[PDB]
């Protein structure tokens, strides 16, 4: 879908959901907390998200309509994991999707504070980041030491906190 | 073949002198009948009419695609010698005709222009090549820039092409807006049934043909043919006539269509009638080729139109190009050349030419009767296919016209040989001079092709119905 | 509203004000090279010498041509300088830091600059004194073919980015600059960019010796003003296309250490020192390309009109040419085709 | 497909009534070149299909060396008359 | 409304005023001997080839470095594909340039004394 | 400040109507000047449809080229509804208009790309062959 | 010697434009309320920010880590209704 | 890339869920506006059976 062109006004609709349909719960993280919790929330909802898709496809057209219960599935799988995340390791979370606000929301400027993140979850919800597609020769790059591109500014509270860690043993 | 050739011959034009350019033409001469008779036996590949879509659905190959390019090679290559030739080596005949430097390029890039304007399977295919003919061509016509009257042509010929191909990429982009696609494949019986297209489709039509010069557009194209060098004009007459024409056959948008029918019409009678006070030669051969292309409009009315169309375009080009021939050959028993690009202009200047060449003459005659019909000649058996066709498929009214148009052209093609056989006063005693062997083979052949072709027809007939069925 | 309004004007301000120090630092270098002083009276140390410049020039009639049209001749100045002005809406001076965040920023760049010979172009048909029609068309010339040049190397440098954001190409060059692996395409930036602005030793165009003045003869007053300062302009813009293509724009150095040292959180004042940094590097890369046109300008005698010709048409061009093909090819042999 | 429309046929009538130059009509042929294409990209982005967009480049790189050739094929006409009274 | 727009709109206002004050405090005082058009101080058209020719080249030469632009948009997209494709292109166009450099387009009494004895 | 942007396209559609002044003017240069002020108003209505990328190139190349090729010469010469704009997110790339022309152009459609560079070469002898006079 | 009297103007020009770059980094950051700019932003991203909008309550680009969506995220969707392009 | 398409199918969800109440909202408004009158609303313009999201709205 193209976005809107000359002149356009948004417009809110005040109408409720037609009551035959299950209520669902929204995610509500915006876009930084979310970035930040992709690759573990893929982990955890991969069989979700392709049983959603697989029923998209099928439906062949009529997919808004056809898809609500498995989306409703998805949703909830989301919301699940953003809750596991805010038990277990929110300051972690918190330092990760403030460093993404600060760095245009580039992981490649938040590695500090997302090494911590990724133990912490680990660690507390068993869930890993990997990146898909790779042969065993070709390396993660959030894995990598010694990039080639480095943020501008490191972090102040995650390179703090990166070096206490450092100090306890976690990191 | 012919984008290495137009790579090699950019380079080696630009590193030679300008003495070397009838040797270069010469050498792309030879490398043209190579290339037609190494690689012929590609039409194997159309057996039962099996159609090829290539290059990503831009370009189509079937049987009607390869003859079309096949006869588009040999008139290359019949055009060609006429510049890698001299006719005498006379200071005079240097003088007359000597190729430009970057002559040689522009032929091949048109040609290259009107084969991909006759495999085009897509519309931008067709735009794309249509501008790289119509512009190549407006170069040919203004390579010889020492002609006032052939500079005022080129220009002339920029602007009406310019307006018909706006009319053209105007007509395609309706159709773009109409069906979101750039294709004819695309259309169906049902989308023609359900949409009515027949608006968009003429005006595309029309776009092309006026580029042609069909009525009651002609005149413009005809004071171009007028005013070029008579070598310019042996092929920009022929060549965009061979293209367009193909192409539009090729597609058949316009089957039955009334406005093309009172078009063909009205060109039929323009081009008999207006030929008639003719009295400059190139002017009376521009008539007769917009009566032929009238001809040729009439089988855009129907289906299965591919023989009638492949025989007449070829016996036409037979006979084109010999009748320029032969007014290019009598050019050496006229007693005033009258300027350096058009020697002879006015038909009266052949009078008597039987008495200083008499088998000139016999050819002369036999290319003109093949022009009014007249059997066993090719002609004859061009329109016999034509009347066929439309009789065929009822358009009795517009036969009763060609019928007319026939006769009333048959006056000014006997014009000519009329002047031709009479008597001149001061008749050639003796020469040594010997005419160019080469292109009086050529003429020759071609003189003996219009002849005796007729014994093949029932061969012609065999082979066509297993590569075209 | 406000935020917007006092952004513009202090923009505003600091090019309006480099572009007219500027002419007192080509007086001043240019003196210092010929051993003697240049402006050193009107202001302290000569520093309003280029407003005592301004408001005379404000003050002097204009003149209008008996032949001229007069409507052309007051309007061609004023749309090169508007050109040459709104050149400058999409040169940052740190990340995001710009009057345009332009997706198409480059494609921009090289739109308005195109829109630049038409000065050189309208002037000479509306003086009318012969020494301007010859200097308008000659310039003309000068002016398309080495903009040739330009976009080409505008395109070799896209080349390696894969985008047409200014701040996203200068961001790819924290790992180097690219005038480290194109040293050769930096030399011709220079000389095009020297050829471009109409810059001694190419300043064939309003050459005084050749022609008396150039195409502005006839310009007094205002429209005098107007060239002036575009043509002033035009050389700080183009040094901002070499410093952000090749130079790095605004990055200087890896001062991540030194802020971790400094501070231990965001404030005002540490954005503002990033700030400064940022902007500071561009600046001194400014004025080092701003030297480097007067120090040109002092060293060598002119070309002629055929002999820059040949140079753009003959010299340069195959070598643009040559490149355009060695560049994706060892893109390809190394696969390293860069992502969007 | 309005502001298209419009100038070309105001072209097409600028170029067909020109009794006064010939410059007219070069400008009349690129303006409705113009409007061709403005009509074609206004389709394009009504059916978010590229196909539109990819013939417009197309007429513009068409355009381009067409406005070249014309403007040469007009210079060797002057160079033998001088003069061009239209 | 953002900066970009008010800039815009800014730098012709800006043009215009510095035209207005000259015109507003200025004198103005035109004579014929004054509107005179200035050529060494006293009153007082063929032209080459290459001056035609510098001008209509750059004109496909602009298409030709503009038709690269997306290209290199979309190089990865295209891969070691749309690379050979570019390739071709481009050697297609230094044949033209090739032709133009050979034949010289935009360049602009040695005869011995011998005495009939 | 909204019937603003809602008339914009209506102003240039007149502003174009307008300039084309350029069949009335009395001097061909003039004639070309307001052919360019008619290019300007081009870019502007194809950045409001949505196609800005067009309204630079087309001011690179009509305006920076065409138009100077013209002027260089002539010196020398003597549906009231209103459309749903909805999102989705199935596009995770950074594809804009000029990525997938160079897309097509170079993979589903490189023979026109090939033969634009014959047309080019085209354009290039052809000037040559008639503006020039060998030996 | 350094001639410092020709430095000068250099000097001048090279604190203008340092302070002037400086004072848009403090004006960009007070517009953003106290992050860094968000640049090279695609369709996505300008989709993602619209729906921060939504969940934040409109105060721009401050983020919200909550799981789950307040009541009002569910009603005020915003579809656009675009002009027709004549 | 990777990180977007983990994210997508959940943000798509919400926009179908979303596409699902505008468009049923949209057919009730229109079909109490048609109450009284001979006109079906329910009915399709296409041929096909299936769900299509409205375009082309009234201007508001
Ligand atoms: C960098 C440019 C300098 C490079 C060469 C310096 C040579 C030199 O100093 O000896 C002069 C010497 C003259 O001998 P002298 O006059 O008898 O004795 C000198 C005086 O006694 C003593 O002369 P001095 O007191 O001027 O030298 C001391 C100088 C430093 O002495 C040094 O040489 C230190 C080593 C080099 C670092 C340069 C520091 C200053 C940089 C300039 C910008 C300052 C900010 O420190 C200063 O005083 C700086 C000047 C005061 C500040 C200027 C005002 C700046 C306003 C804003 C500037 C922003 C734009 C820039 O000349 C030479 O020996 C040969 C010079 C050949 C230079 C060739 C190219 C060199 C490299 C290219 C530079 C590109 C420009
Ligand atoms: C560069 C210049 C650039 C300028 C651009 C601006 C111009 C734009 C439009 C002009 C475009 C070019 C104009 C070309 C000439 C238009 C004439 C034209 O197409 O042939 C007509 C249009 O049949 C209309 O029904 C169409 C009827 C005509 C429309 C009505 C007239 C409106 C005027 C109101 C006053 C095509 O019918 P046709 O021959 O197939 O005729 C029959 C018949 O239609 C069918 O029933 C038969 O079944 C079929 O077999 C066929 O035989
Ligand atoms: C099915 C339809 C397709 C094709 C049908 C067309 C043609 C038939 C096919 C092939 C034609 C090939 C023919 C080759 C044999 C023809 C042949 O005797 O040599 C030449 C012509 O030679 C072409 O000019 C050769 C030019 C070939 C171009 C002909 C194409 C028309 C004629 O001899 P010629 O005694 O005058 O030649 C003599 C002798 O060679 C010199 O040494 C003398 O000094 C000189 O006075 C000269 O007169
Ligand atoms: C920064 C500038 C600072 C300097 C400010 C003022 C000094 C320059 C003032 C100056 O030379 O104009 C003097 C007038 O003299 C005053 O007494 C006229 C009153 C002077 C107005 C002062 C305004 C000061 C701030 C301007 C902004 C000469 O005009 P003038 O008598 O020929 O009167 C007019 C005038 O020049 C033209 O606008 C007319 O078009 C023309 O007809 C002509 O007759
Ligand atoms: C050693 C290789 C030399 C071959 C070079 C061919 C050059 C073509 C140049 C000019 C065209 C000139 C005449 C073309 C003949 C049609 C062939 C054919 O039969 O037409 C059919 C299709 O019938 C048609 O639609 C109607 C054709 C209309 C012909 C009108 C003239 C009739 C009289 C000509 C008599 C022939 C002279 C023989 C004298 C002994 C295509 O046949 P095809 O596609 O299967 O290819 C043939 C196999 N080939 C490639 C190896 C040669
Ligand atoms: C005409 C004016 C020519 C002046 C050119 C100045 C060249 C020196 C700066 C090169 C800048 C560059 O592109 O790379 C510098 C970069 C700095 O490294 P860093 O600050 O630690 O950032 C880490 C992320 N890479 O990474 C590096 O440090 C790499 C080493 C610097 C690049 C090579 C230096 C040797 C060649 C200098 C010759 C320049 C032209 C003469
Ligand atoms: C941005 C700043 C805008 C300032 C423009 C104001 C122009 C005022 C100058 C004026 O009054 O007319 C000057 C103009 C000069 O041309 P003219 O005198 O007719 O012929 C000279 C040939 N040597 O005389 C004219 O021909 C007038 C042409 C312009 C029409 C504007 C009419 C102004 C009337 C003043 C009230
Ligand atoms: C309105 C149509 C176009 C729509 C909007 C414009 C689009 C953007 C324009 C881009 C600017 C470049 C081209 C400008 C157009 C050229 C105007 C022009 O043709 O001026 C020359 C002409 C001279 O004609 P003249 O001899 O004086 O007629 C005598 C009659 N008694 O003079 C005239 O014929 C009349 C006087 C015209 C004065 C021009 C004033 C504007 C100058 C450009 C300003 C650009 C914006 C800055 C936020
Ligand atoms: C207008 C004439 C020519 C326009 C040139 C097009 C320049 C351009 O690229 O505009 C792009 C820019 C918005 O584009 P974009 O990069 O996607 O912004 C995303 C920022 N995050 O656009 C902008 O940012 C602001 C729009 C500037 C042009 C508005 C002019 C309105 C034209 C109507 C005139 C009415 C008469
Ligand atoms: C950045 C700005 C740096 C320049 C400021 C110092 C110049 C100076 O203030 O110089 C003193 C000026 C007049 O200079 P002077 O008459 O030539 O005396 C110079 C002495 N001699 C021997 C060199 C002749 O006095 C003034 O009225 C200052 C008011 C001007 C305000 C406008 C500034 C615009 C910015």
């Amino acid at each position: 879908p193209r976005e809107a062109a000359a002149h356009w006004v948004p417009f809110e609709d005040k109408a409720n959901m037609p009551d035959n349909v299950p209520d669902v719960v929204e995610v509500g993280a915006t876009s930084a907390p979310l970035l930040s919790a992709s690759y573990f929330i893929g982990a955890k909802c991969k069989p979700y998200n392709d049983d959603f898709m697989l029923c998209r496809e099928e439906s062949q057209g009529s997919g808004a309509i056809d898809c609500l219960k498995e989306g409703r599935r998805v949703t909830r799988c989301a919301v699940s994991v953003i809750e596991d995340i805010n038990k277990s390791c929110l300051d972690e979370f918190r330092l990760h999707w403030q460093c993404l606000e600060q760095n245009n929301h580039q992981l490649s400027g938040c590695r500090k504070a997302e090494a911590l993140l990724n133990k912490c979850v680990f660690t507390k919800l068993n869930l890993e980041k990997k990146i898909p597609g790779l042969r065993p020769d070709e390396e993660p790059v959030f894995l990598k030491k010694d990039p080639w591109i480095k943020p501008a500014v490191d972090d102040f509270k995650s390179v703090r906190a990166y070096a206490e860690a450092k100090k306890n043993g976690t990191l | 073949m012919l984008i290495l050739a137009i790579i090699s011959l950019i380079t080696f034009v630009s590193m030679s002198k300008l003495s070397d350019n009838r040797a270069i033409i010469r050498l792309i001469n030879i490398y043209l009948i190579l290339v037609l008779v190494l690689d012929s036996f590609l039409y194997l590949l159309f057996l039962n009419n099996q159609t090829y879509t290539v290059m990503g659905e831009l370009l189509i190959f079937n049987s009607f695609t390869f003859y079309i390019d096949m006869l588009i090679y040999f008139i290359m290559i019949v055009i060609s010698s006429l510049y890698g030739y001299n006719l005498y080596n006379n200071n005079l005949y240097k003088t007359l005709f000597e190729p430009k430097k970057e002559l040689i390029i522009l032929f091949l890039i048109n040609i290259l222009g009107a084969l991909l304007i006759v495999h085009s399977n897509d519309f931008i295919t067709l735009f794309v090549a249509i501008e790289l003919q119509s512009y190549s061509i407006y170069l040919i016509t203004a390579i010889y820039n020492s002609s006032y009257k052939a500079s005022k042509a080129s220009m002339l010929y920029f602007f009406m092409g310019g307006i018909l191909s706006i009319l053209i990429a105007y007509s395609i982009n309706t159709y773009y807006s109409v069906l979101n696609s750039y294709t004819l494949h695309s259309l169906d019986s049902l989308i023609i049934n359900t949409l009515d297209l027949n608006l968009i489709l003429i005006a595309l039509s029309l776009g092309l043909l006026f580029k042609i010069g069909i009525a009651p557009l002609h005149k413009w194209l005809i004071s171009i043919y007028e005013n070029t060098p008579i070598l310019i004009t042996i092929y920009i007459s022929l060549i965009p006539k061979i293209s367009i024409l193909s192409y539009l056959v090729l597609s058949n948008i316009s089957i039955n269509s009334l406005v093309i029918s009172i078009l063909a019409i009205l060109t039929l009678l323009v081009g008999s009638v207006g030929g008639l006070l003719q009295i400059k030669i190139k002017r009376l051969l521009a008539f007769s080729g917009l009566t032929n292309a009238g001809y040729m409009m009439l089988l855009l009315l129907l289906n299965n139109n591919e023989f009638s169309y492949l025989y007449y375009i070829t016996q036409y080009s037979i006979s084109h190009l010999a009748i320029f021939m032969i007014i290019i050959f009598s050019i050496y028993y006229i007693n005033y050349i009258n300027n350096q690009y058009n020697p002879i202009i006015y038909v009266n200047q052949l009078k008597g030419l039987i008495h200083d060449n008499a088998y000139l003459v016999l050819s002369m005659a036999i290319v003109v009767f093949s022009f009014i019909g007249i059997p066993p000649l090719l002609g004859f058996f061009g329109k016999l296919n034509i009347l066929m066709s439309i009789l065929n498929n009822g358009y009795y009214f517009i036969s009763i016209v060609l019928i007319v148009a026939s006769l009333i052209s048959a006056l000014y093609y006997l014009y000519l040989l009329n002047v031709s056989i009479q008597d001149k006063n001061n008749i050639l005693i003796n020469s040594n001079e010997t005419v160019s062997s080469v292109l009086s083979y050529i003429l020759s052949s071609l003189i003996i092709l219009i002849t005796f072709g007729f014994i093949y027809n029932s061969l012609i007939i065999d082979i066509f119905n297993v590569y075209f069925n | 509203m406000i935020i917007n309004i006092v952004e513009i004007l202090i923009f505003l301000v600091c090019v309006l004000f480099s572009v007219a120090y500027l002419t007192v630092a080509e007086r001043k270098t240019l003196a210092y090279m010929q051993r003697r002083l240049g402006p050193n009276f009107v202001g302290y140390y000569g520093l309003l010498q280029a407003f005592a410049d301004a408001v005379k020039l404000l003050l002097k009639e204009i003149v209008l041509p008996k032949e001229s049209n007069y409507i052309i001749l007051v309007i061609s100045p004023l749309i090169t300088l508007i050109t040459a002005l709104i050149g400058w809406v999409v040169i940052p001076l740190g990340p995001g830091i710009t009057l345009g965040e332009l997706n198409l920023g480059i494609l921009f760049s090289l739109a308005i600059g195109s829109l630049g010979v038409f000065g050189s172009l309208l002037s000479g048909w509306s003086s009318n004194s012969k020494y301007s029609l010859l200097g308008s068309i000659r310039s003309t010339a000068q002016l398309i073919s080495y903009e040739l040049i330009l976009t080409s190397i505008f395109i070799i440098i896209i080349m390696f980015v894969s985008s047409l954001n200014i701040t996203t190409i200068i961001e790819t060059q924290r790992v180097v600059w690219y005038c480290i692996p194109l040293l050769p395409l930096l030399l011709i930036f220079f000389i095009a960019s020297v050829a471009e602005t109409a810059r001694p030793p190419f300043d064939l165009t309003e050459s005084e010796s050749e022609l008396v003045a150039g195409y502005f003869t006839e310009y007094s007053g205002s429209p005098f003003v107007f060239f002036f300062l575009a043509e002033y302009s035009n050389i700080i813009l183009i040094s901002a296309f070499n410093g952000y293509l090749l130079l790095g724009g605004y990055l200087s150095f890896n001062y991540s250490y030194l802020f971790n040292i400094l501070f231990n959180d965001y404030s005002y004042v540490s954005f503002l020192f990033e700030g400064l940094i940022n902007s500071s590097a561009y600046a001194i890369k400014l004025v080092f390309l701003m030297f480097s046109f007067i120090w040109v300008r002092a060293a060598f005698p002119r070309f002629t009109y055929d002999n820059l010709i040949n140079f753009c048409w003959i010299i340069l061009l195959p070598l643009l040419f040559g490149i355009f093909l060695i560049i994706p090819s060892t893109l390809y042999i190394f696969d390293s085709f860069p992502t969007l | 497909m309005f502001i298209g429309t419009i100038i070309l046929v105001l072209s097409f009538l600028g170029f067909v009534f020109n009794r006064r130059n010939i410059i007219l009509a070069f400008i009349c042929l690129e303006t409705m070149l113009l409007g061709i294409n403005l009509i074609l990209l206004r389709n394009s982005v009504l059916f978010d299909d590229i196909s539109g967009s990819l013939f417009a480049i197309v007429i513009i790189i068409l355009a381009g060396v067409e406005s070249a050739i014309g403007l040469s094929l007009l210079v060797s006409y002057y160079r033998l008359r001088g003069v061009i009274n239209s | 409304m953002n900066t970009f727009i008010i800039f815009i709109i800014l730098i012709p206002i800006v043009g215009f005023a510095l035209l207005a004050v000259n015109i507003l405090l200025a004198v103005y005082k035109p004579y014929n001997e004054k509107l005179g058009a200035f050529e060494c101080g006293l009153t007082s058209l063929a032209f080459n080839a290459a001056f035609i020719l510098v001008a209509i080249l750059f004109l496909p030469f602009d298409l030709e470095i503009s038709t690269l632009l997306p290209y290199v948009m979309s190089i990865y997209l295209v891969s070691n594909y749309g690379f050979t494709i570019v390739l071709l292109f481009l050697l297609i166009l230094i044949i033209g340039f090739v032709y133009e450099i050979n034949t010289n387009a935009l360049k602009i009494n040695t005869d011995s004394l011998i005495y009939k004895l | 400040m909204m019937y603003l942007t809602y008339y914009f396209i209506e102003i240039t559609i007149f502003l174009a109507i307008l300039c084309t002044f350029i069949i009335s003017a009395k001097n061909p240069m003039v004639s070309i000047l307001y052919m360019i002020a008619l290019f300007v108003i081009a870019a502007m209505y194809l950045y409001l449809i949505g196609l800005g990328i067009f309204s630079l190139l087309y001011i690179m190349i009509y305006i920076g080229a065409i138009a100077v090729l013209f002027l260089f010469i002539i010196t020398l010469l003597d549906n009231d509804y209103n459309t749903i704009i909805t999102q989705d997110w199935f596009n995770i790339e950074n594809t804009t208009l000029l990525t997938t022309i160079g897309n097509v152009l170079l993979t589903n459609n490189a023979f026109i790309l090939l033969v634009l560079a014959i047309v080019l070469l085209l354009g290039i002898i052809g000037p040559i062959s008639i503006t020039m006079k060998h030996k | 010697a350094i001639p410092f009297e020709a430095l000068l103007p250099y000097g001048i020009i090279f604190g203008l434009l340092t302070a002037g770059g400086g004072a848009m980094q403090v004006l960009h950051v007070y517009r953003n309320g106290g992050v860094r700019d968000r640049f090279a932003i695609d369709q996505w991203d300008s989709q993602m920010m619209e729906r921060d909008l939504r969940l934040n309550g409109g105060q721009g680009r401050k983020q919200v880590d909550q799981a789950t969506a307040p009541e009002a995220f569910k009603h005020n969707h915003v579809w656009k209704s675009e002009r027709p392009l004549i | 890339l990777w990180a977007r398409i983990y994210l997508m199918p959940l943000l798509q969800a919400e926009e179908d869920r979303q596409t699902v109440r505008r468009s049923i909202a949209q057919l009730e408004r229109e079909k109490e506006i048609m109450k009284g009158t001979g006109f079906d609303v329910d009915k399709s313009v296409y041929n096909d059976g299936k769900f299509h999201a409205p375009a082309l709205m009234i201007p508001p």
